[PDB]
């Protein structure tokens, strides 16, 4: 639902 | 507890689409309807913050992740147009045994809620969302438990995603990742460099033999959270039994035997939309880690070097469970993504993400 990256 | 009692009346009839659409069944059994439905997804699901990356869920996955014991056909409801035929809506339940506190109640969890990007603002979502509703109410079931990244009223907890970089030239190359604020690009590669082997003894991936056990370890283990699933043995065979590209599962047998604890992660890449040399991303998912006599941060570490030797790019985790007390440690890096988790028809008071002892794919 949520594709995060590295902040 | 619940909001509204158990309904005496659910409508018969499907809800009405705006013109020009129709709903389908979809029956991923035909190869044909589960290619469309993967290709909706990979073109239309969803992305990271600045649009660079997409899931690519792989059409074995889908399968894995929407056909669980007791799924159920009419569950998986696609919309199509009316004049062409093809696929521009989707959305799934499958059945869980969902403990929320002291409650375990039967629900589903929804997922795949997905609209085509050419055909949305026509409030194709919203039917979508009410006709699930109707079909698992018509099979008695009157909460559900979800996931999303927008911020709805009322979530039971938040959590944020980590990143353990594997190659990490690739992830800086695809913006996945920066160079560090200080390092060069080789100094950060020597600093993410992980074993070649793997430490504990008696690790092996599980097999049929391990169910029952798996059974055992995971449902004492998930009993210190206050949302997590309760599985019986054919659940655990599902969700954990290896599938290679999607799910690894690893268990600890002891010297006499008996299993002590296990490691899991799934297989989800993203498509890399806009590089010349790169298209996809190879990302492992933690997934459920249960542990009674090796130390959690050395079956991390374990983990990580497991996905590293079968080639991924990068190892995300939640910050759920206990997965905070090695997130630092394991040089995770902390990700811009949070994930929400809501509950359908239930009112309870929301809590931290260790937790939460749910995950979903
Ligand atoms: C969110 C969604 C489904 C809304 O579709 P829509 O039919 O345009 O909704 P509408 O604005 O008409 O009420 C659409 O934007 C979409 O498919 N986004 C990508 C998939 C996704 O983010 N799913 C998460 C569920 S919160
Ligand atoms: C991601 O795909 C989750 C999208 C959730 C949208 C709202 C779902 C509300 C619950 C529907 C099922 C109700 C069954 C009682
Ligand atoms: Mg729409």
């Amino acid at each position: 639902k949520v594709l995060s990256k590295i902040f | 507890g619940a909001i509204e009692p158990d309904k005496d009346n659910v409508r018969q009839e499907p809800y009405s689409l705006p013109q020009g659409f129709m709903w389908d069944t979809l029956d991923l059994s035909d190869a044909e309807v589960l290619k469309e439905l993967y290709t909706l997804l990979n073109e239309n699901y969803v992305e990271d913050d600045d649009n660079m990356f997409r899931f690519d869920y792989s059409p074995e996955f889908l399968l894995w992740a929407l056909r669980p014991p007791g799924w159920l056909l009419q569950w998986h409801c696609g919309v199509r147009v009316s004049s062409n035929k093809k696929l521009v809506g989707f959305i799934s339940a499958i059945p869980a045994n969902i403990r929320i506190y002291d409650s375990v109640k039967k629900m589903v969890e929804i997922n795949f809620l997905c609209v085509h990007k050419k055909l949305r603002s026509k409030r194709v979502a919203p039917v979508l969302i009410r006709e699930i509703t109707r079909r698992v109410n018509l099979e008695g079931i009157f909460q559900a438990v979800y996931t999303a990244g927008v911020v709805l009223p009322k979530p039971i907890a938040t959590c944020r995603y980590w990143h353990r970089s594997l190659n990490p030239r690739k992830l800086v190359e695809v913006k996945f990742s920066h160079l560090s604020r200080n390092m060069t690009l080789q100094r950060t590669m020597k600093l993410y460099r992980l074993p070649d082997v793997t430490k504990t003894s008696g690790l092996r991936p599980m097999e049929p033999k391990d169910i029952k056990s798996v059974r055992e370890l995971i449902n004492t283990y998930l009993k210190q959270f206050h949302l997590a699933p309760v599985m019986d043995e054919e659940e655990v065979a599902h969700w954990f039994l290896p599938r290679e590209h999607i799910i690894d599962t690893f268990v600890v047998e002891s010297p006499n035997g008996k299993l002590t604890d296990f490691l899991s992660f799934y297989t989800l890449p993203s498509t890399v939309m806009h590089h010349p040399a790169h298209k996809s991303l190879k990302a492992a998912y933690s997934f459920y880690n249960i542990h009674t006599e090796t130390p959690l941060l050395d079956l991390m570490s374990d983990a990580l070097i497991l996905a590293k030797s079968k080639g991924f790019d990068v190892f995300n985790a939640l910050d759920l469970m206990e997965n905070k007390t090695f997130l630092e440690k394991l040089k995770f890096g902390i990700g811009d993504g949070n994930l929400q988790y809501y509950l359908y028809n239930w009112r309870c008071p929301g809590t931290d993400s260790e937790k939460v002892g749910l995950v979903l794919q």
